[PDB]
């Protein structure tokens, strides 16, 4: 009753029919089947990051010409959980779906290579671990970049250091417009939780 | 919260900006939810307020 | 084949044979409203506290709320001055939507609880007394609480209501009537009739624009109830 | 001294100390309303049969009550002709004063019983059929009972309603909704919607001034109920 303050923490509860963990199994067994637990499992599913990427013919294009753009939006699960965390380790699987009006007077093919991060086009070589597909017989390019880093983990959008882990270079022959989808590899995981930034809603843009 | 900019002399754009609790921020990914909520209401008082 | 006499809640039938009744193939359980809350009985439902009155005192005071208890009461015009008057159980039954939940019953055997949540600042002192008097507006004039002296008012049953020592009181007003099991239809119940008296005037600094408040609240709920005979009426 | 957290029905408090509560000296028993009837719970109270409808048939008949079941239904204008339509549970909840006894609750998990007391003279024959169809006025037009043939009407669940063999039927209409635990506040429940069809026309002597009556009555009450979440509203 005296003049002062205490803390006396009270976890007082409302409705207390049954244990919560028991009803959640019974609720998902009749409504879902699938039981989503860990967000590490959502970095294994290939969500499409773009719908159209019109690549100019005969140019060794790094994916960082698209990754700097498409890590802002958070459309996929890699860049939407780029805001709840700070570090990451693990390689990024990429799949490329061809959507080109192909022409019979050419033999279309697709290459792929490695560059370290954030280098430009001409300042890297080409003999490395490669992969090749032929989109007449195989429209999907099934490529996984490994995790070849100097450091054990990487923060997002670092300082003036560059070329400290590896990523993809994408070479074609014809002006192939595609779909690009991605997720992390088997050992891709974030860490070091922070609080989340904001969200953006609908932009109907009424006149007055 | 609504952000109102200008485009022309008689047209504007009203973009909805939402706050995001980490419980809220995960739920935007998923469609249907079921969760036991929690709230910790704290009074910031002096020694003399009753 | 001859003996079809079945029993509902309070209802019995008399048929020639059991009238070839069909039913569910298997009574499988369905949606989980049973798993979210246990069923609240009608004796469980008349044990919920209700916010009845909200009494604010400022000292002050121009009004009657801080006229102290008179040492002597010489005449019925200068009766004993109080704060509020609760005429139980006719207050506790109407409030909280209870009377629209004990309709179609006849007799009641209740015990009214009374709790006072109190919340005042440390710079204010005073003391009150929460007395109850059965048949206080039915008996002859000299026997009521409002006509006796200060020693006679306080001698009634009740509890002290000091500010700084008591932030909650628990008083159990018993089943205090001569009639067995209170009538409800055409009700004129009003058996025990509660009061609230200030003994000392509420004290604070005599300079104003300071707002020395008190802010009492009253909670009431029934206990040890038995609700027995079914009827078709009720008073509105 | 620090821990004053007490629990009512559905209500908890938080005080500094236990506020010096006084009570009865000894809780002696009083008037014998407990010895006259046992207390009827709210799950016990929603199991009382109510007199809903009182259907009289004369053969007759100028009216629609003895148009027999159509062998074919070729168009929606010539829909299937019936006697009455009970749109459960919105009929059984309003009648018998039940809705003024399950106010301040939210969710309900009921099973509606239906009984038909029947009382006709021995010189009258006929047969009816008591079918129920869930979502009968919510689904598309072709799937309702009122649009199918006589073999399709009778193929719905129900019971025979012959006069001379059956003076009582017992039908258990189950909890037949997709929503868990029926909503009450802002209610548009109307899930299972009952019917009563005559198969054969009622038969009696064609000379009149004879009064060949039938006089059906309908009793309904709930079963296996669970009433869970407390609120402050309700629909009138």
């Amino acid at each position: 009753i005296n003049i002062g303050n205490k803390t006396n923490e009270n976890v007082i509860s409302f409705f207390d029919s049954t244990d919560a963990e028991t009803q959640n199994h019974n609720a998902l067994m009749k409504g879902c089947g699938e039981f989503i637990v860990n967000l590490r499992t959502l970095l294994r599913t290939f969500r499409t990051i773009t719908d159209n990427w019109i690549l100019q013919a005969n140019t060794k294009t790094p994916i960082t010409d698209l990754t700097n753009t498409t890590d802002a939006q958070g459309r996929d699960y890699m860049s939407y959980l780029s805001y709840l965390y700070r570090f990451y380790r693990g390689g990024r699987r990429y799949k490329f779906f061809n959507t080109t009006p192909l022409k019979q007077s050419q033999t279309c093919y697709i290459r792929s290579f490695l560059i370290p991060r954030n280098y430009s086009a001409d300042e890297i070589n080409v003999d490395g671990p490669s992969h090749i597909t032929y989109p007449v017989i195989n429209p999907v390019h099934e490529v996984e970049v490994p995790f070849y880093s100097q450091y054990r983990k990487i923060p997002i959008a670092s300082t003036s250091d560059k070329g400290y882990d590896s990523s993809l270079m994408y070479f074609s022959n014809t002006a192939t417009t595609q779909i690009v989808a991605r997720a992390g590899n088997d050992d891709f995981t974030f860490g070091w939780m922070i609080g989340p930034p904001q969200l953006q809603g609908e932009s109907r843009s009424v006149a007055p | 919260s609504i952000r109102t900019t200008r485009i022309s002399a008689t047209e504007n754009r009203e973009t909805e900006v939402m706050d995001a609790a980490p419980c809220e921020y995960v739920a935007n990914m998923f469609s249907y939810w079921r969760a036991t909520m929690c709230y910790r209401i704290t009074v910031v008082k002096t020694a003399f307020h009753t | 084949s001859e003996n079809s006499v079945e029993t509902q809640e309070i209802t019995t039938f008399h048929d020639v044979e059991t009238p070839n009744r069909i039913d569910t193939p298997m009574a499988q359980d369905t949606s989980s409203a049973r798993n979210m809350d246990d069923t609240h009985s009608i004796i469980q439902f008349l044990q919920r506290p209700v916010l009845i009155d909200n009494i604010e005192i400022i000292a002050g005071t121009t009004a009657d709320a801080n006229k102290p208890l008179s040492r002597y009461v010489l005449d019925q015009q200068n009766s004993q001055k109080y704060v509020r008057s609760w005429t139980l159980p006719s207050t506790v039954l109407r409030a909280g939507g209870k009377a629209q939940k004990l309709a179609n019953f006849k007799y009641l055997r209740c015990d009214v609880q009374v709790k006072l949540v109190l919340n005042a600042n440390p710079f204010v002192a005073g003391r009150m007394y929460l007395a109850y008097s059965p048949y206080d507006d039915k008996v002859d004039t000299a026997r009521s609480v409002l006509q006796t002296s200060r020693a006679g008012v306080t001698g009634y049953p009740g509890v002290e209501l000091d500010f700084q020592l008591d932030n909650s009181v628990e008083m159990t007003i018993p089943y205090a009537s001569f009639q067995e099991a209170y009538d409800l239809v055409t009700g004129t119940e009003d058996f025990v009739q509660l009061y609230l008296f200030p003994i000392t005037p509420v004290l604070g600094p005599k300079s104003e624009s300071e707002s020395s408040k008190v802010d009492i609240s009253v909670y009431m709920w029934l206990s040890n109830i038995s609700l027995v005979i079914p009827t078709y009426r009720i008073n509105p």
